[PDB]
RNA sequence: ACGAGACUCUGGCAUGCUAACUAGUUACGCGACCCCCGAGCGGUCGGCGUCCCCCAACUUCUUAGAGGGACAAGUGGCGUUCAGCCACCCGAGAUUGAGCAAUAACAGGUCUGUGAUGCCCUUAGAUGUCCGGGGCUGCACGCGCGCUACACUGACUGGCUCAGCGUGUGCCUACCCUACGCCGGCAGGCGCGGGUAACCCGUUGAACCCCAUUCGUGAUGGGGAUCGGGGAUUGCAAUUAUUCCCCAUGAACGAGGAAUUCCCAGUAAGUGCGGGUCAUAAGCUUGCGUUGAUUAAGUCCCUGCCCUUUGUACACACCGCCCGU
């Protein structure tokens, strides 16, 4: 299923040239979920992410 | 402030061998008056001028003259 | 960046000593005091030194400063630093020795003080961090 | 009194379905303008672009290539004969069109490169929704552009004919096709 | 202490100051035209007075002088609560763009810029210096900087409507910018005037752009290479076509492999206009406006350059040193 979520916190710039962004998400459905998502694109804090798969995590730095 | 705190100079002289050349560079001293000096100051020099001494005030005076 | 060179910071400092009493919070006044005390060849010089020392006296009146000292400052600081308490900290009814502390006021004669106390000493000697 | 595009198509009847897009496209109240000309600096900072209204972003993204750059007169009469063939077309707000095609033609999930110059190898990242807003506005123009060139057809009829289908949802667009594309990669690459 | 910053020029703000017939505005008179259904304290006027005997005021717009103005100053966060960073209010402006630029070096370029210059060589059958004619441009082929295109977001034919930076009659020195009238279809030719210049060209009627017309995916009315025949200007002289004009001819080219360049806001790109060269003269350069964006507010992956640690048998410094046939 999809899935919305709201970013929290703007983490760093991870990617070989730094193209990525690494940020805390948290989840509409439930507040208390919270996971590290890798977004691609100018993002910053209070923007809503669409995860088509939500299970995945990312190795923050 | 190189152009007028600076006073350059460049010559030839012709040796048996060949030429040498010579350069020459003075950096002028500030003078208020214009006659040995620049008029103005550099740019970033703050002079800061010393305060001068003052009597503390005890009890109050009224003076009419 | 915004960072200001020494020379800024020199002259802020300097006029800042020579002149506290003249000078406040307000950018204005300060920049009007500072072109008739001081002598600044650029308008842009005195702005700059001007909204250091407008900067630098909230600072001080938060408190002190780790580079100047005004004498003033100075003075009320020696007067905040005789404070004096009604009582000495020193003065107890009951101090607390142990053995050990006693046999050495007594092989000092100072055996027959009444404000001495004796403490059992604790029973385990383990003082020692434990190595690892 | 109210403030109409092109002095006929209102803005209040038109709503965004997607709450993630709804901070990003500027269609409403305080955005309605009567011309896609402003001549504002957007661009001085950053996410100041997020408040230019949508139509203007449009025009300013439809200047391409460079035998058109800075023609944006041109570039607004194209627009204007697009939404009037638009609501000729469907019958519906041209700018509710506009607002469908670019919340469908956006990409959801991309892949980011790890490349030494030959082979290339990538990981599935997300898209923020300003960037979902861009790619969608670049993708429409690029396929009216295509549609358009060595063919009897006006670049504004192109233009709707795009606009329609990935509003639609038809997979005979340029902007669905490769969104349906860097997704199916994006998945692929996780 | 030098470099960096500071500094100088430049671009943005001033209905506050100074003051202007080589700049204007407003107002008032005269005049031309339109509406006699509203004729008016009416509209349009880059049409004429209002300084010079007497017949208006004033700097908003134009010029350029003196000063002001912005300092991370105010607020809220984050920071050792420091140095400073982010956001916001107010504000013309919260990072305009250039110039100058240290210690040390390179066998970097220049003797073809110099009456700068050391040594060689030549000097009357000249390597001196003039004159005449050629060459520097010669074409089986490779490599750079560029101009024009491959069209319909176009081409063609009309109509309408907007700039800025600058130059202009020259010691030798011959060669300036051009308004207006007539002739020619055009390149041009005749007259007759202004300007040594905020005075004349000139209100610099620029091009893209805008509004209509024709064409209709056809190497086509896209593109304009290569050629034929005529006409005219500069020159003492045009052939190996100086340049320009007119008919005719109508090539490759349908977006470009490996590889590779430049660029973050009035910027990139599109579009014209000045200056340099210039008797004749821009596909180059150096400036100026006009239309005007997509993307980014990051990183050390590529490239390169700096630091710190570390190893060295290198010091002509890895283009090194060095071993064995
Ligand atoms: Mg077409
Ligand atoms: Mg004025
Ligand atoms: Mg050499
Ligand atoms: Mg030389
Ligand atoms: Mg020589
Ligand atoms: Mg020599
Ligand atoms: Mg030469
Ligand atoms: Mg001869
Ligand atoms: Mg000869
Ligand atoms: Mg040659
Ligand atoms: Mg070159
Ligand atoms: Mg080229
Ligand atoms: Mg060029
Ligand atoms: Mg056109
Ligand atoms: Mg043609
Ligand atoms: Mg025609
Ligand atoms: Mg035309
Ligand atoms: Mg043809
Ligand atoms: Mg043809
Ligand atoms: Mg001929
Ligand atoms: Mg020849
Ligand atoms: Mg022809
Ligand atoms: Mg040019
Ligand atoms: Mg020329
Ligand atoms: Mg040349
Ligand atoms: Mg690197
Ligand atoms: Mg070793
Ligand atoms: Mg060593």
């Amino acid at each position: 299923p999809i899935k919305l979520a709201r970013v929290t916190k703007v983490l760093g710039r991870t990617g070989s040239q730094g193209q990525c962004t690494q940020v805390r998400v948290e989840f509409m459905d439930d507040t208390s979920r919270s996971i590290i998502r890798n977004v691609k694109g100018p993002v910053r804090e209070g923007d809503v992410l669409t995860l088509l798969e939500s299970e995945r995590e990312a190795r923050r730095l | 402030p190189v152009n007028y705190y600076v006073d350059t100079a460049v010559r030839h002289v012709l040796l048996r061998q060949g030429v040498l050349g010579i350069k020459v560079k003075i950096m002028l001293p500030w003078d208020p008056t214009g006659k040995i000096g620049p008029k103005k100051p550099l740019p970033d020099h703050v002079s800061i001028v010393e305060p001068k001494d003052e009597i503390l005030p005890t009890t109050p005076i009224s003076e009419q003259k | 960046g915004r960072v200001r060179t020494k020379t800024v910071k020199k002259a802020a400092r300097v006029i800042i000593e020579k002149y506290y009493t003249r000078l406040g919070n307000d950018f204005h006044t300060n920049k009007r005091v500072c072109e008739e005390i001081a002598i600044i060849p650029s308008k842009k010089l005195r702005n700059k030194i001007a909204g250091y020392v407008t900067h630098l006296m909230k600072r001080i009146q938060r408190g002190p400063v780790r580079g100047i000292s005004i004498k003033l400052q100075e003075e009320e600081r020696e007067r905040r630093d005789n404070y004096v308490p009604e009582v000495s900290a020193l003065d107890q009814e009951i101090i607390e020795v142990d053995p050990d502390t006693k046999e050495m006021l007594k092989l000092l004669d100072f055996g027959s003080l009444s404000n001495l106390q004796v403490t059992q000493p604790t029973v385990g000697m383990n003082f020692k961090t434990p190595r690892g | 009194p109210d403030i109409k595009l092109f002095g006929k198509w209102s803005t209040d009847d038109v709503q965004i379905n997607d709450i993630s897009l709804q901070d990003y496209i500027a269609v409403k109240e305080k955005y309605a303008k009567y011309l896609p000309h402003s001549a504002g600096r957007y661009a001085a900072k950053r996410f100041r672009k997020a408040q230019c209204p949508i139509v203007e972003r449009l025009t300013n993204s439809m200047m391409m290539h460079g035998r058109n750059n800075g023609k944006k007169l041109m570039t607004v009469r194209i627009v204007k004969h697009a939404f009037e063939i638009i609501h000729l077309l469907t019958g519906e707000n041209p700018l509710q069109v506009l607002v469908n095609a670019i919340i469908n033609s956006g990409p959801r999930e991309d892949s980011t490169r790890i490349g030494r110059a030959g082979t290339v190898r990538r990981q599935a990242v997300d898209v923020s929704p300003l960037r979902r807003v861009n790619q969608a506005i670049w993708l429409l123009c690029t396929g009216a552009r295509e549609a358009a060139f060595r063919n009897i057809k006006t670049i504004a009829e192109c233009l709707a004919d795009e606009l329609i289908n990935a509003a639609k949802g038809s997979s005979n667009s340029y902007a669905i096709k490769k969104k349906d594309e860097l997704e199916r990669v994006a998945k692929s690459n996780r």
